[PDB]
RNA sequence: UUCAUCUAGACAGCCGGACGGUGGCCAUGGAAGUCGGAAUCCGCUAAGGAGUGUGUAACAACUCACCGGCCGAAUGAACUA
RNA sequence: GUGAACAGCCUCUAGUUGAUAGAAUAAUGUAGAUAAGGGAAGUCGGCAAAAUAGAUCCGUAACUUCGGGAUAAGGAUUGGCUCUAAGGGUCGACGAUCAACUU
RNA sequence: CUCUUAAGGUAGCCAAAUGCCUCGUCAUCUAAUUAGUGACGCGCAUGAAUGGAUUAACGAGAUUCCCACUGUCCCUAUCUA
RNA sequence: GCAGUCAAGCGUUCAUAGCGACAUUGCUUUUUGAUUCUUCGAUGUCGGCUCUUCCUAUCAUACCGAAGCAGAAUUCGGUAAGCGUUGGAUUGUUCACCCACUAAUAGGGAACGUGAGCUGGGUUUAGACCGUCGUGAGACAGGUUAGUUUUACCCUACUGAUGAAUGUUACCGCAAUAGUAAUUGAACUUAGUACGAGAGGAACAGUUCAUUCGGAUAAUUGGUUUUUGCGGCUGUCUGAUCAGGCAUUGCCGCGAAGCUACCAUCCGCUGGAUUAUGGCUGAACGCCUCUAAGUCAGAAUCCAUGCUAGAACGCGGUGAUUUC
RNA sequence: UGUACAACGGGGUAUUGUAAGCAGUAGAGUAGCCUUGGUUACGAUCUGCUGAGAUUAAGCCUUUGUUGUCUGAUUUGU
């Protein structure tokens, strides 16, 4: 007989299977459509989620109840030191999809990216790319031949870039290497851009700008094996239930005489690849710029780092991207920020946000002071110091 | 933005921090955190709570 | 016309009557504009119009369904300016379906969202937040 | 299949006419061809119904049956499986 | 010892240290807890849980077989410390000496 | 007025743990009540030691409402072994 | 139970806007019967809770056609199951009924889905009471009260998790296939405008929010406390002090981290092809004709974009490949 | 054999709420003494040193300090 009271199904069947992502770095499965009149540019960037904070800004939304008023908003900080371009990959199109024809690497690779090709770096002889670097022996004839092949072919061009994880406070020391599509015209000049940027750094400010809508692609925080109640949001069974209540009561009818794929089951929760779109960049700040956390309204010379450091992360010392709201992935996780795949014009995008104040109170507690100088001024002199 | 003052402890309240309590008589109390909020609800006197600005002022601490 | 306010007054909640209509409390039986979800109680927030009965109060006002407007919540809710605020009690005022108050005076403070949503409540209100 | 129209011009198509006796008689507050009953007529007639519709409170007025101007050979109706 | 108490809790004498262990801390469990706002809307049904609770003082309705109901209902107080007052024995209207707790 | 029995259900009580019709009718209780209570009684099929009616007190008996209380629920979360 | 055909009539006129007698053709298996084919060395017997999926005879939402469609509202109908279809009082109840919200509170199937998922209020063991019946033991689709809900560790299914084999190993990728998701409302304005004698009274475009759902996240607020972190308190033990033990986490207040809440916040894409339908040209049938050839637009539909997984017997690029 | 790693230490951050000890013409009062205005003793508590003390990664941040560690086993060939 029928369900006898309608309810929406629990969970989204389009995010199946709820299995662990095959890699800790979520793959970018779609790049922005190529407009071949614009200059050559990366379609994405690699960063490390540092943590969240809060900002105050005047809302610009005519017709809204809070128009020209002050709104407090949550923001996520992504430590984004410049990425080192170390190679180029050419992609030809086939009746069976895109296919990598050849990859041309830079002559010199840093130990950061070399560690990525090693499970046991400490006891290896570090022979990686030693014979490849010999292709630059006298004139780089083989490198030029491969680049000529990429120009003659490879309707899609991607650069291989790696993070400078040594500039982050992470203990990993092993760089993250990824392919970033080169948008802009003339595959020939895509290859020229890649070759000219071999062994060179590209900063996040050359990829992204303020008020831009971007997408965050990351593996979510893992939670291990989870019951249906929290994995799918199913109703808790009554307290009277024998054999447990954090379950689904009926996991299927008599026919089909099988548990169906659509029924909520206990299993792995979190550590899933997610691509969340339309996150507005609130700041493109620079590590070399002190007063990173300052605004035109605050003028207090302070960095983006909260007092005591970002909890479980450390201090931001590099370029950083501050996006509105929250993004998938936990602190210290590698995330990929990609340009939006469409042109959003909705007055939520295209809104020019000007931060009035960035919170730098300690996230290790109920932080009361934005700066150590402010703590000094409020508290007065102490016994130890001050 | 304007930095508020804790009605109980006198600590600086930055935007989003703590809570705001509107009493029956429409008096407004701002608490920087749940510690001061809970002490106020317990009806403790800030003049007796040794870490508050009011206590330190009444006891001539720091000045 | 108003942002989402954390619902703190589900069906069956009894709030104080803040008007001078002679009612002492309002008993929530419904929330206007509330959605549908299995087992989910209709719940009201500050500024919402509810359907209510007078549990204690004037006998002429008791034993019937009437519109009411929530003017105090007592459940902490977040304003867009980042302020988490709450009242000491849940309170509402008897009104007609068009939002005009049955009483002529408000006792105690009134939420800004409720005052902005309902001009008659704002006109009869004293302290707003 | 059966019955019809047709080079003595079939049907369709465009345009002209579509009167007089006559607001025919009666029921209706008013009904003139046309909400309704009966009578189902002729003179002019190639031709016109006391009326095929639209329209009017009733009129008036368009419209079609009917006959014509033009083109020039097949066409129409009811049936059967 | 606390406490009205052979209650509960801690300790002395005496006895035991016996229940297969080690490492991790997923789901679901069994046992024990907490929870914003609402307060039975859950459910057959307040099931389960929570709330109350000792003692002192005040106050206590209907009904009643006058015996009860009754701890009705409903209130207030309670720590520590320093004191004050009252309540005795024995011996020779008073003196000497001795003494334990309850208010 | 009749037929009629041994006598024809008296005092009481009731949609009662006894009433089919029935979720009876009225009132109250609620926003809403096949529930509860108070009434009514041509009562399928109430009723007098097969005891009737009522009763203070008592009840791990059945039931309704109210105050307090709460994770029973809204709507779940967290912690310990 | 649902749907047709005819058309005497209703509909002021007018059979077919909407209906529709007398008749008649069907469909369905969510009624109840009929039967007794399966099961009596046993398929757990009501209802609810929970959860998934399916159907469409479509309540709502999308786009439309018709009206006795002026507007508003409404009615009939088409494509359409993509998407939603509720909170409660009484009752074990299915059913019913009422209150209320809502865009709507559509109807159903899945062994009258679902008891090694629950529950056990009812029916339907044994106790007991009443009424009627019986001489009686006892009977009662009559009422009432109490009444043990057992087992999975196997196989498969499902959910997640490893993994041999391809020379080895490592990095970066491709994408067959499978899944897929967003939903609905309100306010402002349009506009007191179109329409209408008036009463009343829209819609497109735009804006701000909200509902239901989903995926994340913990800056803030709240919850959680074995941080047994700090403080306080009782009883007792360590001669007193200091500092501690025990009270099965002794209790209380605060409590960082972590986890977590529409109790918090953030985010949830745009192209093509179509259905109904409305058209273009245009014969059939010198006219007419959206249709026959051809063709335009067009739905919450479909397929893509995008999103999830990555075939462990699909593929590509690239690095290093053992002196002994 | 290092912008190495670890264990401690330091600092920052955060939590609680002012440690022990000493002292005091603080202390409701009480009991002695004699030079009769003090002194001695008991005293919940109060005040000062003292926003002190304690804890702070166990999944906080940081570190010119101190101390130490850094070749064990198995297997893999086109
Ligand atoms: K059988
Ligand atoms: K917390
Ligand atoms: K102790
Ligand atoms: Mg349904
Ligand atoms: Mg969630
Ligand atoms: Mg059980
Ligand atoms: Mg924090
Ligand atoms: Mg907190
Ligand atoms: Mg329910
Ligand atoms: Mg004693
Ligand atoms: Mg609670
Ligand atoms: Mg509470
Ligand atoms: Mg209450
Ligand atoms: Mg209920
Ligand atoms: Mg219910
Ligand atoms: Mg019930
Ligand atoms: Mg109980
Ligand atoms: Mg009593
Ligand atoms: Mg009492
Ligand atoms: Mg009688
Ligand atoms: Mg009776
Ligand atoms: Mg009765
Ligand atoms: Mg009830
Ligand atoms: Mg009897
Ligand atoms: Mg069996
Ligand atoms: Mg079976
Ligand atoms: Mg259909
Ligand atoms: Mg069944
Ligand atoms: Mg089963
Ligand atoms: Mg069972
Ligand atoms: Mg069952
Ligand atoms: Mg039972
Ligand atoms: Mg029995
Ligand atoms: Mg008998
Ligand atoms: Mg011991
Ligand atoms: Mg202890
Ligand atoms: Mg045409
Ligand atoms: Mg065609
Ligand atoms: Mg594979
Ligand atoms: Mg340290």
């Amino acid at each position: 007989s029928h369900r006898k009271y309608e309810a929406p199904r629990h969970g989204h069947l389009g995010f199946l299977p709820r299995k662990r992502a095959a890699s800790i770095r979520a793959r970018v499965k779609a790049f922005p459509k190529d407009d071949r009149s614009k200059p050559v540019a990366l379609t994405s960037f690699l960063g490390y989620k540092a943590g969240m904070t809060t900002i105050v800004r005047d809302l610009d939304r005519p017709g809204s109840k809070f128009h020209k008023r002050e709104v407090v908003e949550a923001v996520t900080v992504v430590d984004t030191p410049p990425v080192v371009v170390v190679g180029v990959v050419g992609y030809v199109e086939t009746p069976r999809g895109l296919r990598s024809l050849t990859t041309v690497w830079a002559e010199h690779l840093s130990d950061e990216v070399k560690r990525r090709f090693y499970k046991n770096w400490y006891k290896s002889k570090k022979k990686a790319f030693t014979k490849y670097s010999a292709k630059y022996a006298q004139d780089g004839a083989g490198i030029e031949r491969e680049l000529a092949r990429i120009k003659k072919y490879a309707s899609v061009v991607r650069v291989l870039v790696h993070t400078q994880i040594r500039k982050t406070p992470l203990a990993q020391k092993k760089a993250h290497l990824a392919e970033i599509q080169l948008n802009g015209g003339s595959i020939s000049e895509k290859v020229d851009w890649a070759r000219e940027h071999f062994e060179k750094t590209v900063a996040v400010d050359s990829v992204f700008e303020q008020n831009e809508m971007i997408d965050a692609i990351a593996v979510t925080k893992g939670h291990g094996f989870e019951g249906v109640t929290h994995r799918w949001g199913t109703k808790k069974l009554p307290r009277k239930t024998h054999r447990g209540l954090r379950k689904v009561a009926c996991i299927g009818a008599w026919h089909p005489a099988h548990v169906m794929w659509s029924v909520a089951r206990a299993g792995q929760r979190g550590y899933h690849s997610r691509t969340s779109i339309n996150h507005k960049i609130y700041r493109v700040g620079k590590g070399d710029d002190e007063a990173n956390g300052a605004t035109s309204f605050d003028r207090t010379k302070k960095t983006i780092t909260p007092m005591g450091g970002f909890v479980h992360y450390g201090e931001i010392k590099n370029d950083f991207i501050m996006v509105k709201g929250c993004i998938p992935g936990n602190r210290k996780r590698i995330v990929t920020l990609r340009k939006s795949l469409y042109t959003n014009t909705s007055r939520k995008a295209l809104e020019e946000v000007s931060l009035k104040w960035i919170d730098t109170a300690s996230k290790f507690g109920k932080g009361r002071f934005q700066t150590p100088a402010e703590k000094h001024a409020f508290m007065g002199t102490l016994k130890k110091d001050l | 933005m304007k930095v508020e003052i804790d009605s109980f402890s006198g600590a600086k309240i930055y935007p989003g921090r703590g809570t705001l309590f509107v009493r029956g008589d429409s008096k407004i109390f701002r608490f920087q955190n749940s510690k001061s909020a809970s002490l106020f609800k317990q009806r403790k006197n800030p003049r007796r709570i040794a870490w508050t600005v009011l206590f330190r002022k009444h006891h001539k601490k720091g000045i | 016309t108003k942002f989402r306010i954390s619902l703190g007054l589900p069906v069956g909640a009894i709030m104080n009557c803040a008007d001078n209509s002679g009612a002492r409390n309002l008993y929530i039986i419904a929330v206007k504009g509330s959605g549908s979800r299995l087992n989910r109680l209709p719940a009201a927030s500050l500024g919402d119009m509810v359907m209510a009965t007078v549990k204690k109060g004037k006998p002429e006002l008791r034993k019937k369904v009437m519109p009411a407007i929530v003017v105090r919540q007592a459940k902490s809710w977040r304003r867009r300016d980042g302020v988490f605020l709450y009242f000491e009690d849940n309170a509402g005022v008897i009104a007609n379906p068009k939002g005009e108050m049955k009483g002529s005076a408000i006792t105690g403070p009134v939420g800004k969202e409720c005052a902005d949503l309902w001009p008659r409540v704002a006109s009869n209100s004293g302290v707003v937040v």
